[PDB]
């Protein structure tokens, strides 16, 4: 009988299937590629602005920006549409993907239990300050 | 940086062009155990095909018919409509790069090139989507992340079709 | 009964799915009015309204003391509805343990969204032609 | 017995709702006081950014001084604790006399007071107007 | 064992509260530093769009360089996973043995950080004020 | 654009105050099960009456009386204001954009318009609200649809009647 | 409109000092059942008094004291610090006010009315607070909703003290 | 204010790698049941050590090795290599900051100071969320406390250290 695993660094993915989270990836270039499209048609989106929006629409954070033209705010409309319907369902079950012990009643959550969203965060930073370097080299030549 | 444009834009567009023709033709798209008329065989949009025992390499044609709702997304499989039209665009996408070249005269050529671009890859997503809808163990095999990948490229190909238009109106305004 | 493509509808009764559409027109006309009587047109009350709803925010938020009554009871709506909505949600999502949800569940709010972007894409063509004539 | 036009108050204890409505009141006078000593937080708009904040939607203004965002987040952390309570079950007191849609008579009172504000703030714009027009 | 004053802290383990404030000030402190390289993000700001981010509520000014987007995207994921964590499993607590109202003694707690936050706020805008005064 | 913004104008009070008017008057809201004097029928706000049997098209007066806040539901519901107080702002609307026509001189006619039918959609969403809930298998009918498409057009109407006075507003200042 | 607002703080002022010493020394607070020494009651901060029965109108006093944060609260509730508190600080903020009438050249005395008033109302809130939570069928008196009007008005009063402070600083800088 | 940040910065760097380094090497990270061969023990990175007992002060070598997940987390607190890292992080830093005085010319000395301490800070950061994951009733020890506050005061340091340079590129510019 073996001990009953805990589950993984990247178990917040959990909740949803790899085919929803490579589709949700597509949808977000999908959406932030025809931002800019429609929006160069007729600050401002640009392609890495668009990206940022689409971003901190996704995550339920808004930023700097909003689409003024009617072909963007359609299209800010349904990722916007989107986005509730999707996070609504990640996040309904997400502390119990967090704490599923399995074979290969409510406490709180450890720091075992979200570690890895640490380890990302802290990874990210280590990223960011990397890229401040280089894109500061790169300037400096 | 018009050349280096270019030159991303008009490899990218048959890159893109490729893969997707590639992904649509070939049979790895998913590695799920079955019968080529049970076994371990490697399908696609159109065929099944076995990988283990005396019937290795038969490979037999796909019944896609074996609610409106479940109809049509039986139709839709079954026809590839969404691949397909996603390869069309890219082919037109690429033909409008190439015509940028020679009737340099009317820019709207490159941009059209960008929103074939663009919409092949809305097509491939919809593809994608109603593929592994319908297929409701199993994995995923190269011909699938052609698809993918062909999905990527002709999005950033799509991005840079439309800058090159950009600064074409940004310098001849001036 | 098989959950359909549009499942994620199926928390709130259409009918409650139709009058939030309704008050969504309503507030957003209202909002118009009592701020014409970086503004309160009605194309940007009907974005303000939008943003509202979906939780997002947007470029601009109501200055004057009817406008703000309207904002708030919106905003009021709005933290019912959506919270109810995703209560309930939670529900439906796990009625016969842990399980992930598949594409299958949610492919409706992919065609809606590829939807939309292809309507997007054909009122920008469109309201480019007419801006070129 | 149907759950009442008001049922979406019933995760909450009263007492809860008064003292809620009285923080809202405290949070808005501090911000102004504060403010007016470091568009702006004139008392109106600490109203409404307090309102905002509350109903996590956000508005055109955020604190700038120090003391200013001491109240702000205070306020932030005091409306996340209490929004995150009220809405942990509230789709289950609006329905109790397996699972169901939520339909159009558990909510009805939620459409009543959003039309009965839409009425009231037709007519305080009515009165703002034949007020400024004398 | 009965629920304390500060039972809403009770869903994540004291260790992730802590953690979540080291990574506060990492956050704040690293898009400072980025920023600064790359209305501005100086440490003040820095530390109050992260704030904003993580309560949900949103801030003046959002990053605008790759690095700053990079930092800013990160603490955007950390945030919805420990925010969404927290209400999820807040949620299973608060219905853990029927529909029970909260009573005031149970979010009392909330009350009492929120009025001393509040006299803090006042009490630092008296220093910044008599210290701006001589 | 004035011909047509009071065209789509009176075109569009018409409109409104037909459908609300055929709407509260038809009986074809509700397709229930129930009985004339069980059989499906059709019902609306006065009257429920019989589809199949012998009894088709036998059609009964409802009644809607068989705690304050129940009662009050009934009362609202029977009375039918809401929708009838629906009507008569819809009546007045088109009264004044009529009255439009005559006295220029008072801009304020058509913003009055503007607001009976806004106040008309406000009246018509209480309406629905109260007939769905006092009705807690059932389908709505076209009169159902017709009292929503009047919503509709009602809020229209009042936002270009608005339109109206505004650019009356801004001409004549400057 | 210097006069008008300082008629609101003076009489506001006297309002919310009177308010909260009357809802201080009273006993309506609470219409629970229990014994005076179980029958209806009505209790307040200090004492507990009988309204049904031979012993309608005896009044007995309150045992506060029949885990470090019980006895906290046990002893803040006891004590009525909070309470007691909110009355010092209005009493003085409405010194603070007359004071403002006399000895008119240091204009911070108007505002520190002002900072007494919004802080009374602070050590308000905590009472109610803390009164509640130790009180954890029952009906609260008008003694309990005059705490309450005690803690709006000294807000209203505080929000016009610091105007008028904003009014002099306005006025005389320039 | 020149003087005042440089005393910070070198206080500050002193302080941040006394406690680091300290705690480092001390053994009162955990307060746990027990063995140092069950009693109340008190660990650290290294050792394990009893508190009550005929073996009160007997310390062992902790057993870190009693999935690739675990096996990594075992390896990386077995080492320390986090918690190492950050002291030689502030060791660099505060070596900077001693350099900073002499070469004045080069202003990135100082920066680079800054840099340190922020890395520090964060492979501190990574070194508790380790050693915490890897325990998985118990208590933390003042050892744990004293990383803590290096993390803190690192963080201080490097935005101080940060600001400093600023001015410097800000005077020097004007
Ligand atoms: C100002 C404006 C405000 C409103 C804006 C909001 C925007 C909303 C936009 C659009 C609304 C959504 C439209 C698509 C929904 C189809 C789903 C469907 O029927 O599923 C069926 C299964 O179907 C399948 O299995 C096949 C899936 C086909 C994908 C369709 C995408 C079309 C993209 C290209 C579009 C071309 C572009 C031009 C189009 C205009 C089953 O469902 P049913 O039970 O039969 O029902
Ligand atoms: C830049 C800065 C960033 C941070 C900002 C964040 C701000 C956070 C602010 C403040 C932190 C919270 C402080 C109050 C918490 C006390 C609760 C308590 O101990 O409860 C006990 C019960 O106690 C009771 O029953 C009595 C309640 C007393 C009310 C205290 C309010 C004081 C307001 C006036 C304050 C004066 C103003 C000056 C104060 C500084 C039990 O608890 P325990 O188990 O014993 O533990
Ligand atoms: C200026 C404002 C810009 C406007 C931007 C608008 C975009 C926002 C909303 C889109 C929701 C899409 C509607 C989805 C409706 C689907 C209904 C459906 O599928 O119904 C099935 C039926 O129930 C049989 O089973
Ligand atoms: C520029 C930035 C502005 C900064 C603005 C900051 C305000 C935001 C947060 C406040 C949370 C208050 C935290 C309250 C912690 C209480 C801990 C506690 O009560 O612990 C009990 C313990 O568990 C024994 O039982
Ligand atoms: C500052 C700008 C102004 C903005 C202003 C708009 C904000 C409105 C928000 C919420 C309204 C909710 C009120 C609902 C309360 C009604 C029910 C109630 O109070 O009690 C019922 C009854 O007493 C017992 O049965
Ligand atoms: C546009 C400006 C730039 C902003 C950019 C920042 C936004 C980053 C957001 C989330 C990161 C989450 C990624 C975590 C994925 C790691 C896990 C995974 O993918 O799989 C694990 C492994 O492959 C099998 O074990
Ligand atoms: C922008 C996203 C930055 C993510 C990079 C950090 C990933 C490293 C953390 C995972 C380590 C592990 O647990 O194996
Ligand atoms: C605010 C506007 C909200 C729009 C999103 C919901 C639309 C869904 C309507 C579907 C239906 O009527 O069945
Ligand atoms: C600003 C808040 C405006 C609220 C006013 C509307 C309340 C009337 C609705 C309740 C009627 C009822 O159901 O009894
Ligand atoms: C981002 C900063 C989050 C602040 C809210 C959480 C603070 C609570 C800490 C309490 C504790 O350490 O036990
Ligand atoms: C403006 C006024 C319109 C908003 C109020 C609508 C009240 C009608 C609803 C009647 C039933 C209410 C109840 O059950 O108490
Ligand atoms: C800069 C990079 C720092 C962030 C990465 C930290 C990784 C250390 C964690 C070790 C355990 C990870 C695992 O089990 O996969």
């Amino acid at each position: 009988k073996p001990q009953k695993s805990k589950p993984g660094v990247f178990s917040f993915l959990d909740p949803l299937a790899y085919e929803i989270w490579m589709c949700i990836v597509f949808a977000y270039i999908g959406v932030s590629v025809v931002l800019f499209l429609v929006s160069r048609f007729s600050n401002e989106f640009g392609i890495f602005n668009s990206l940022w929006f689409s971003l901190g629409a996704f995550m339920q954070q808004g930023c700097d920006i909003s689409p003024r033209s009617l072909s963007g705010r359609i299209v800010g409309g349904v990722w916007w549409f989107f986005t509730l319907i999707i996070i609504s369902s990640y996040t309904a079950n997400l502390a119990a993907f967090l704490t599923v012990e399995r074979m290969v009643k409510t406490s709180a959550l450890s720091l075992s239990n979200v570690a890895g969203v640490f380890y990302i965060l802290i990874g990210g930073l280590g990223l960011a300050m990397l890229v401040a370097l280089i894109e500061f080299c790169y300037k400096s030549r | 940086d018009r050349g280096i444009q270019m030159l991303i834009t008009t490899v990218g567009a048959f890159a893109a062009f490729s893969l997707m023709t590639i992904a649509v033709g070939t049979d790895y798209w998913l590695y799920s155990r079955g019968v080529c008329r049970e076994v371990m065989t490697h399908s696609g949009l159109w065929r099944t095909c076995c990988l283990e025992g005396a019937f290795r390499g038969v490979c037999k044609k796909i019944d896609h018919f074996p609610d409106t709702a479940e109809y049509l997304l039986r139709a839709v499989r079954a026809s590839s409509v969404f691949p397909i039209l996603s390869v069309t665009l890219l082919f037109f996408g690429g033909l409008c790069v190439a015509a940028s070249e020679f009737h340099r005269s009317r820019h709207s050529v490159i941009l059209s090139a960008g929103i074939f671009f663009v919409s092949a890859g809305l097509s491939n997503i919809i593809g994608i989507i109603v593929y592994i809808s319908a297929n409701a163990s199993y994995s995923y095999g190269w011909s699938f992340y052609f698809g993918a990948f062909s999905f990527i490229i002709a999005e950033i190909v799509g991005v840079v079709a439309v800058h090159i238009y950009i600064e074409k109106h940004q310098q001849l305004r001036a």
